[PDB]
């Protein structure tokens, strides 16, 4: 047998080596930044016409003003999200004044690697989480966005797609960016990679879709605010 | 400290550790215990391997209170452990309610402790089975702990290297209506069907409860009885 | 002060072969009546009763947690107990707060299941027991008892005289103090049987 | 399989605690640390092998101050090395400071010998891979030296070779008779051992290291002289020839 | 096996997780520091992959680091030296020397070397700072063993860089800022495959001295210190 | 400190767990037991195994004991872990009547129990403990009661029961021999009699390989009582009789 | 303490505690529930009577409170512990904020303390997947569901237990607003489902019923029949139609 | 026999043997020393061995013979870092003793708590048992002279005469051969006879540097190790 905290003989533990390998199941999700806010588009992977789709939530609310996206095991990011919110929440306590991305993803990276059986284990942390989270938002300087991994080395991007098929569509999203580019054709081009990538179908009911444009709060598409669009 | 049990259930349904441990009484120096109406009789062997050794040293026949006895069956150092804790827990009976503690209590506190080793952090089970006299309101009490926790009320048995040919030897001469001076001399005569060689006073210790509280006898008086 | 913050009395005497208890009924707030059917004589087994007195939270939770070791030990040996180890037992379990006690002033009074000796027992607010073949008092009309149990009691009485006895005394007892009164109660045990008697008193 | 030799609450059948015969194994891969004592006090002596020429002379030092008049010349893993030098500072700090006066040597090689020896029973941890040495002087009782070893022992000595070549430097310090000689007559000794002993074909360079206490120092532990080394090395690259 | 566990020595006197551990620094993005008579300086590579992570961090006025190791366990110990200079400052208003902040950092990392269950600091580190005794430069290895260099480099395929460093050796000590930059600059520039060439969205740099407490430049500020090079 | 340990708490590839499937096999090798509920009172048998030169009749019984006032227990495996959960039931019920000031019901008795074996398979490390039982008691609630549990945490109640050695034969002869609501507690005993000798490997009973204790409620207070040799004695012969009569 | 890993990942993820935990539920008791227009049913069935048991007291349709049921296909013990923990918060929840709890509350509170089970040191997943059912206010009928994952999702007609692949296959087809009407009619639909599952006909039932302020209800076997005997006739009817 | 790991840790095998233990003993014969202790009328001797291959060593700190207390010895065997932590918990036991009772503290009680300490490792498994013996004189006011040994798992008893080491066998067969025809033993038949015990078992004719030998005595109680003056007197003595 093994331990969680031993290493490999490449320098790679093990656990998180492993648990990386997760997220290559679970379903599919884009992020997009431009000038003038961001975009995030989710699939939710129906299973059986007997299930109510709207109970499946893939894309919550930080604050008025940062999102996030998940990948992976649904369960284990339950914890993350809510240590995000009052974090921020106690900074706005403590400073009058909204906490930057860059904070609040390094807030939640210092949680990744809290995991061993030497200490009494008061949080009982045993292993790490297997997910992959897209956040993004409004800041003092411009729009951000940024990805997380299981192993806590958050890095900024530009445009990004986590989960299952998130190899060859990231081709297809590298070559359609350009630093003047819009967000209406950011999301038509996010919703057609979809398509392709996607297997049944592509409805206004197994998407999910979000901005945190400037000016503007969190804002969630509905039913009738996103089919307008998918008449291409 | 490791935390997790050592004894654990076979695929047959039984703990192990104990069979292994109640092999160890098998080699235990043969003790005896005998009840009449007067009084109880207690009776050790000893195996002393040297006329360099010592005599009045050791001890196995240790008393626990001013009406209570004991003696054991298999690892002497393990044997130390539970006279203390005897003595100790007698003490607070004592001081609670005032009074000398009866067998049947101290008897049952002794084995609860010989069981929670039993499956507690990184332990394993004692390796003897005790025999423990008394006396209480005019009536003789005889009682055996096992390593597993469980305490029979027996009367006239024996256990150690050859129990199984010594019960049958005792079941055939148990009267019942015996006096405290006969009863000595089946348990010196039953283990001495188990003694190799020549027996003598310094390789056997005895004691007995009557109506006087428990006692030991000397060099002395083994010696009187010895002598048919 | 806190003692005589509600009011009690109790008293236990001795006899031949019989032994007897006897106590009050009021329960108030240091000057107001409240109800006059307050139970302060529980039974600790057959042929052996004990009465409190003092502060009536304390009466019942002491009762209580002797009913709970009490049931205990007979469960674990099967044995009706005897007076002197319940008497220890108190002891342990009033002197187990030294620091933070209760308030109570126990009373025992019972016989032996072996010869049918009489035992009565009183103790104090930590501990320390005081036999008496006299008789035994408790409560704040203390020194109203003591001068009138001394200027009756004799060493051999019958269970009639015994019940007699302890009457008078504790009615004219308790009819000069203002704290204590509103009913009797006694109980009387023998070898074979038990009585329990009511009195005529004044509800002044 | 076997798993005797995986943990230190372990007995061999013939006996033996093989966790510590192995840890036993690195010093016997680390350098030379000789040291010796004279009628006015200590004398150690160490090298140090320079492996890149971007390192500056100054840096690994193997040579420890524990008090005013305690010095530690250590061999292996340096880490734990430094570990015990705080905690043999500490062990002195708190006796100064109850009773009242300088420790003495035996009592502190006692204690953290003591202190070592607590790791070669439990499976919890794993024993030390450094054997160290120390040396004092004082008016009252003298000169002073003792050194002790992964296991947890704790003997004198006159003169002592901790390291890879011990028997060499050993057999090399016998032929000597120091209890005779001074404090001055002994440092060119030490650079002459130190010369002979090491080889140039296995390791390329490497960087000598000094140290003193007694009366020429008055007590205090410290450097020797860039003087007094360059006469010693002088004398040992005339006796080469 | 005497390979799962951090408190197995090996038949040979060897602990391989301290090893295993090692191996994790020759792969990452390589970094180098060398230095001066007055100045420190360090550089990195920023090996983007189209975005990656950061490669320096600043401690404090006097005092910065490199990393090369696990991203998530470098920021403990960088919480930890700032924790302490911070205390320093509180206690006896005064800068924390070097050499004290890397002994500390030394013992802080060798104990999980001598129980179970844990695991040690996979993270090597080079370190510049400036005190009274002059600037100083200091390397650590998740082994609690810190040296002091005149110049040095960590990543993979440092070995170039190290030889060309061994061969400019006696350079130093008189050169200029701009000097040293661009000597360091084309000391790593033979740490990539003959394919490439040290742009401005690769590499970056901080310097520190007696007249400027650890300033960083990023891939806009850069540029000034490109001109000069060869093939 | 990792290659010593069974984990003691695992699901099976086929999502089961061993110790208590083992613990359970055991279960099947200890002293019979049977519980009857019959309309006037319940009855609870047992059978002994200690045949030799003892000092019987020492205590109240060897496997049947007490927890209150009104209620019983036969356990039917491990004696020395079986000394401790009575202990436990005697703590409960008198922690319920220090708080309530009254007699707590057989229900939360028994439940307040199967939550401590419980934990014994998830957290800790500890090997379970390794008995079943059978409760007899009487509340004002539903009346007479007899109650079943497993070295699992898992109860249920019942009208007829049998565990231990050949407990499926018996509960197999006992399901067509028993009128609902159609019993008293003069021929429960004889069907007790009768499914014992039925089911013993003796060829008969001699009234001491045997044990009997009824409960019932006389004049308001609650009786517990165990049968002399005599009345056990009588209880065969009349058995014997009324087989003869065949 | 005990602080050891139990659950840990494997070359594929594949948290493996939790794929075995999955396999209790698939040899448990069949379960079903429906979430009509106006009502809410639970047919929890595959009971091993043996004629010698009391109903009360092994029934596993329980009351979290007023306003919801719930029902498991898996080991007994640790549903119970589950349950009493539910029912504990929902009296915390109504203690604290003036008004009852929804469903949603609930369910992610339980889904929660299985996931907690499945990261913690010592700790070892449950085994068991429940079917909650409730009625939130101003009516809406809610039907949820969950895993010893601690997943959660909310369905119409969903199936537990062994068997509930057929049970869901049956029941896709067979749902519809022109089938579901009124209450007489949700039932039928859970006992033609329970049908198949069932070994020897209606002797194996435990059908419960929730409607706007009843609170609870539990069938007689005489109704149980009578309902059979319906679907019998309209089985036979049917069969003359084919 | 052997099943499972009943040889890598204090756990009881099918016949029903701690093998630990049994490994444990052979400790002390790696250190390849002996010992042995007697006692007659009014005295308590005990003797030993000593060794020095070395000549850089001072023969100072080289001793297996320690003080627990102005009135008691020790000697030791086998491992020589497990001794000292033994004998630094006797000294504090017997501190703690004489501060809580108001009296010195006997033999008897310090080889009994010696003795429970070193049992406690026999039964939990995070440990292992020491590999060491440990041997006493003392002189108290009844009995006179007194013996005591440990072994590393939990006995303790007195003896007359007794030996420890690796030549532990013959040392005893040889000594039981005098108590037969015993005699007067009051001071040179004790030490005499203890070093003719240790050559007819080396045979190596011993000399005044490689021997420890301590002694008390009801005269002088207190413990006193010796001077080589002295040894060489006896060696003069019982070489003719």
């Amino acid at each position: 047998d093994r331990g969680v905290n031993t290493f490999s003989p490449e320098g790679r533990l093990f656990q998180v080596e492993y648990d990386i390998e997760a997220i290559k199941l679970g379903s599919t999700a884009i992020g997009i930044q431009t000038s003038e806010g961001v975009c995030l588009a989710v699939e939710k992977r129906i299973t059986s016409p007997l299930m109510e789709p709207s109970s499946i939530e893939k894309i919550v609310e930080i604050d008025a003003h940062i999102g996030c996206a998940m990948s992976g095991l649904i369960a284990d990011a339950k914890t993350l999200i809510d240590k995000a919110r009052v974090e921020t929440q106690n900074h706005w306590f403590t400073y009058n004044e909204t906490m930057t991305v860059e904070s609040v993803t390094q807030a939640v990276s210092n949680l990744a690697l809290q995991f061993g059986e030497e200490d009494a284990d008061p949080g009982a942390m045993s292993r790490p989480f297997g997910v992959a989270l897209l956040f993004g938002g409004v800041d003092e300087k411009g729009p951000q966005l940024f990805h997380m991994d299981p192993s806590g080395t958050f890095v900024q991007c530009d445009a990004r797609a986590i989960g299952s098929a998130s190899e060859g569509a990231q081709s297809s999203l590298q070559e359609l960016y350009h630093k003047s580019m819009t967000l209406k054709e950011a999301i038509k081009s996010s919703l057609i990679i979809l398509k392709q990538v996607m297997e049944e179908k592509l409805n206004a009911t197994n998407i999910e879709l979000a901005t945190v444009q400037p000016g503007q709060n969190f804002h969630m598409f509905t039913k009738e605010e996103l089919e307008e669009v998918i008449k291409d | 400290g490791y935390s997790f049990s050592l004894t654990t259930f076979s695929p047959s349904g039984k703990l192990v550790q104990i069979e292994y441990a109640l092999a160890a009484v098998a080699g235990g120096a043969p003790s005896v215990g005998i009840k009449a109406a007067n009084g109880v009789v207690l009776a050790t062997e000893k195996k002393q391997k040297s006329i360099l050794y010592d005599e009045r040293s050791v001890h196995k026949v240790e008393p626990i209170t001013k009406h209570i006895g004991l003696v054991y069956s298999g690892m002497g150092p393990d044997y130390r452990v539970l006279v203390h804790r005897a003595r100790k827990l007698a003490q607070q009976y004592y001081l609670v309610y005032q009074e000398p503690i009866p067998t049947a209590q101290l008897v049952q506190r002794v084995a609860s402790v010989m069981q929670e080793y039993t499956q507690s952090g990184g332990v394993r089970p004692f390796g003897v089975s005790l025999l423990i006299c008394g006396w209480n309101e005019g009536r003789p009490y005889l009682f055996q702990s096992d390593p597993s926790g469980a305490y029979f009320a027996w009367k006239a048995t024996a256990m150690g290297k050859n129990y199984v040919n010594g019960k049958t030897f005792l079941e055939k001469r148990y009267n019942e209506d015996l006096e405290l001076e006969d009863a000595i001399h089946t348990a010196i005569l039953t283990l001495k069907e188990s003694f190799e060689g020549q027996m003598t006073e310094d390789n056997i210790e005895v004691g007995i409860c009557n109506e006087a509280g428990f006692r030991r006898l000397t060099p002395t008086e083994v010696k009187d009885y010895l002598a048919a | 002060s806190i003692m005589s913050y509600n009011g009690g009395a109790v008293m236990a005497m001795k006899g031949k072969n019989c032994v007897a208890i006897a106590a009050d009924r009021r329960f108030g707030i240091q000057a107001q009546l409240v109800t006059t059917d307050f139970q302060k004589i529980f039974p600790m087994g057959d042929r052996l009763y004990i009465g409190l007195a003092g502060l009536a939270t304390d009466v019942q939770t002491v009762a209580q947690r002797l009913k709970f070791r009490l049931n205990l030990y007979e469960l674990k040996e099967g044995r009706q107990i005897k007076p002197y180890t319940l008497m220890s037992m108190v002891a342990n379990l009033l002197y187990e707060k030294r620091f933070g006690p209760y308030y109570t002033e126990p009373v025992i009074a019972g016989l032996d299941p072996k010869t049918f000796k009489p035992f009565i027992c009183s103790l104090d607010l930590i501990g320390c027991p005081m036999v008496t073949d006299d008789f035994v008092v408790s409560g704040t009309c203390a020194e109203q008892m003591y001068g009138m149990c001394e200027s009756l009691w004799e060493p051999n009485m019958d269970p009639d005289h015994l019940f007699e006895t302890i009457s008078q005394a504790m009615l004219n007892a308790v009819d000069r103090d203002a704290v204590s009164g509103m009913g009797v109660i006694v109980h009387i045990i023998e070898k074979d049987k038990i009585t329990t008697r009511t009195l005529k008193a004044r509800m002044d | 399989g076997t798993g005797y030799d995986l943990s230190a609450s372990t007995f061999s059948p013939d006996g033996r605690v093989f966790q510590v015969e192995y840890a036993m194994k690195a010093v016997e891969n680390s350098s030379t640390a000789i040291g010796i004592r004279c009628k006015d006090g200590v004398v150690f002596g160490v090298e140090k092998l320079v492996l890149s020429k971007l390192y500056e002379e100054g840096s690994n030092k193997r040579l420890f101050n524990v008090d005013r008049h305690v010095g530690m010349a250590v061999a292996g893993l340096l880490a734990d090395a430094r570990s015990l030098a705080d905690i043999a500072r500490e062990e002195a700090s708190n006796f100064r400071s109850n009773f009242g006066y300088n420790i003495p040597l035996k009592h502190l090689a006692d204690r953290v010998a003591m202190y070592v020896h607590a790791y070669t029973l439990y499976s919890a941890v794993r024993p030390f891979g450094c054997s160290f040495m120390l040396g004092s002087y004082s008016v009252n009782d003298g000169a002073q030296l003792y050194m002790i070893d992964p296991s947890g022992v704790s003997y004198g000595y006159w003169g002592c070779a901790i390291g890879k070549a011990r028997q060499a430097a050993k057999t090399e310090i016998e032929k000597l008779q120091m209890k005779e000689m001074t404090c001055r007559d002994i440092v060119k000794e030490v650079a002459k051992i130190i010369y002979i002993v090491h080889d140039e074909v296995k390791d390329k360079a490497f960087e000598l290291e000094l140290s003193w206490v007694g009366e020429l120092t008055n007590g205090r532990h410290e450097i020797v002289p860039k003087d007094i080394r360059e006469e010693a090395e002088k004398y040992a690259k005339e006796s080469l020839k | 096996q005497y390979d799962n566990d951090v408190t197995v020595w090996s038949p040979q006197g060897r602990i391989h997780q301290i090893e295993y551990a090692m191996e994790a620094v020759k792969q990452g993005s390589a970094t180098v520091g060398l230095k001066s008579k007055t100045h420190a300086v360090l550089v990195a590579l920023k090996r983007a992959q189209a975005a990656h992570q950061k490669k320096i961090l600043h401690v404090d006025n006097h005092i910065g680091i490199s990393i090369a190791g696990l991203t998530a366990d470098a920021r403990l110990l960088c919480n930890f030296m700032r924790q302490e200079c911070l205390d320093s400052r509180f206690v006896f208003d005064r800068p924390l020397p070097v050499s004290r902040l890397v002994s500390l950092i030394g013992s802080k990392t060798q104990i999980p070397t001598q129980r179970y269950g844990r695991r040690p600091y996979g993270v090597g580190l080079l370190i510049a700072g400036y005190d009274d005794m002059g600037p100083h430069i200091f390397q650590t290895c998740p082994s609690a063993n810190y040296f002091d260099c005149r110049a040095m480099s960590i990543g993979a395929r440092s070995q170039s860089a190290r030889t060309y460093l061994e061969r400019h050796m006696s350079e130093f000590m008189e050169c200029n800022l701009n000097e040293l930059v661009k000597h360091g600059l084309r000391a790593l520039r033979e740490t990539l495959p003959a394919e490439q060439d040290l742009t401005t969205k690769n590499v970056s740099i901080g310097i520190v001295g007696k007249d400027l407490e650890f300033t960083i430049y990023d891939d806009d500020d850069v540029s000034p210190f490109l001109e000069g090079l060869e093939e | 400190s990792r290659r010593y340990d069974s984990r003691t708490t695992i699901f099976s590839p086929e999502g089961r767990l061993y110790q208590v499937e083992y613990a359970m096999e055991a279960i099947g090798h200890a002293g019979t037991c049977l519980g009857i509920l019959a309309n006037d009172g319940v009855l609870l048998a047992a059978e002994r195994r200690n045949i030799h030169k003892l000092l019987d009749e020492v205590f109240f019984s060897e496997k049947i004991y007490k927890l209150n006032e009104d209620m019983a227990c036969s356990v039917a495996g491990i004696t020395s872990d079986a000394n401790v959960l009575t202990n436990e039931l005697r703590l409960i019920a008198q922690r319920y009547l220090l708080q309530y000031q009254e007699p707590i019901p057989c229900e939360q008795l028994v439940t307040a129990l199967c939550d401590i074996k419980q934990a014994y398979t998830q957290f800790g490390g500890k090997r379970p403990f390794g008995v079943s039982l059978l409760y007899i008691g009487w509340d004002k609630h539903y009346g007479f009661q007899l109650y079943q549990s497993d070295p699992s945490g898992n109860y249920g109640g019942w009208k007829a029961t049998c565990i231990g050695n050949n407990s499926a034969a018996a509960v197999s002869m006992l399901k067509q021999d028993y009128k609902e609501g159609e019993m008293t507690l003069k021929s429960a005993l004889a069907l007790a009699i009768k499914v014992l000798n039925k089911t013993m490997d003796v060829s008969k009973l001699s009234a001491e390989k045997v044990e009997i204790a009824t409960l019932t409620r006389e004049n308001g207070k609650t009786v517990i009582r165990v049968l002399k040799q005599k009345e056990v004695e009588q209880l065969i012969k009349k058995h014997e009789e009324e087989e003869a009569k065949a | 303490s005990y602080d050891r890993a139990i659950t840990v990942f494997s070359p594929d993820g594949h948290l493996f505690q939790v794929e075995y935990a999955q396999e209790a539920v698939k040899k448990g008791s069949t379960a079903v529930g429906v979430r009509g227009r106006d009502i809410v049913v639970l047919g929890v069935e595959k009971k091993s009577v043996a004629k010698l048991q009391d109903e009360r007291t092994v029934r596993k349709i329980c009351a979290l409170d007023d306003n919801v049921c719930m029902a498991f296909a898996g080991l007994t013990a640790d549903a119970r512990i589950v349950i009493n923990r539910a029912r504990v918060e929902c009296q915390s929840h109504r203690l604290t904020v003036e008004d009852p709890v929804t469903v949603e509350y609930i369910t992610r509170y339980i889904a929660s303390l299985k996931q907690r089970y499945t990261q913690s040191n010592g700790r070892r997943p449950f085994g068991i997947s429940a079917l909650i059912v409730g009625f939130d206010f101003d009516g809406t009928p809610r039907l949820y569901q969950t895993d010893p994952s601690g997943t959660y999702h909310a369905w119409k007609a969903n199936a537990i237990g062994r068997g509930a692949k057929s049970v869901r296959e049956f029941l896709e087809k067979n749902y519809t607003d022109e089938a579901i009407e009124t209450d007489d009619l949700t039932i039928k639909l859970v006992i033609k489902a329970l049908l198949e599952v069932v070994q020897s006909g209606g002797k194996n039932i435990e059908l419960a019923v929730m409607r706007r302020d009843q609170s609870l209800k539990i069938l007689n076997p005489e109704e149980i029949e009578k309902y059979v005997a319906e679907i019998e006739k309209e089985k036979e009817e049917n069969e003359k139609k084919k | 026999s052997s099943a499972g790991f009943d040889r890598h840790i204090t756990i009881f095998s099918p016949e029903g043997r701690l093998y630990q233990v049994e490994y444990a003993f052979k400790a002390i014969n790696q250190g390849g020393l002996t010992s042995v202790a007697v006692r007659g009328k009014d005295c308590a001797v005990i003797v030993t061995q000593k060794k020095v291959p070395d000549k850089l060593l001072d023969s100072s700190t080289v001793t297996h013979l320690f003080k627990i207390t102005e009135n008691i010895g020790c000697v030791m065997t086998g491992m020589t870092a497990d001794s000292r932590s033994q004998v630094q918990r006797a000294r504090y036991e017997a501190a703690n003793w004489k501060y809580k009772y108001g009296y010195e503290i006997p033999v008897d009680m310090l080889c009994k708590r010696i003795a429970d300490i070193s049992q406690v490792y026999t039964q939990n498994a995070e440990m292992r048992p020491l590999g060491c013996c440990m041997i006493l004189i003392g002189i108290d006011e009844e009995q006179g002279p007194q013996v005591y040994k440990c072994d590393p798992a939990g006995y303790y008893c007195g003896f007359k005469a007794t030996a420890a080491g690796v030549k532990q066998t013959e040392s005893t067969s040889f000594l039981e051969k005098k108590v037969k025809k015993k005699f007067d033993w009051t001071f040179e038949q004790t030490v005499e006879t203890a070093i003719t015990c240790l050559s007819t078992v080396l045979s190596i004719d011993f000399k005044p540097s490689e021997i420890e030998v301590g002694v008390v005595t009801v005269e002088n109680p207190k413990f006193r190790i010796l001077t080589e003056a002295e040894i060489d007197a006896h060696l003069v003595a019982l070489a003719e």
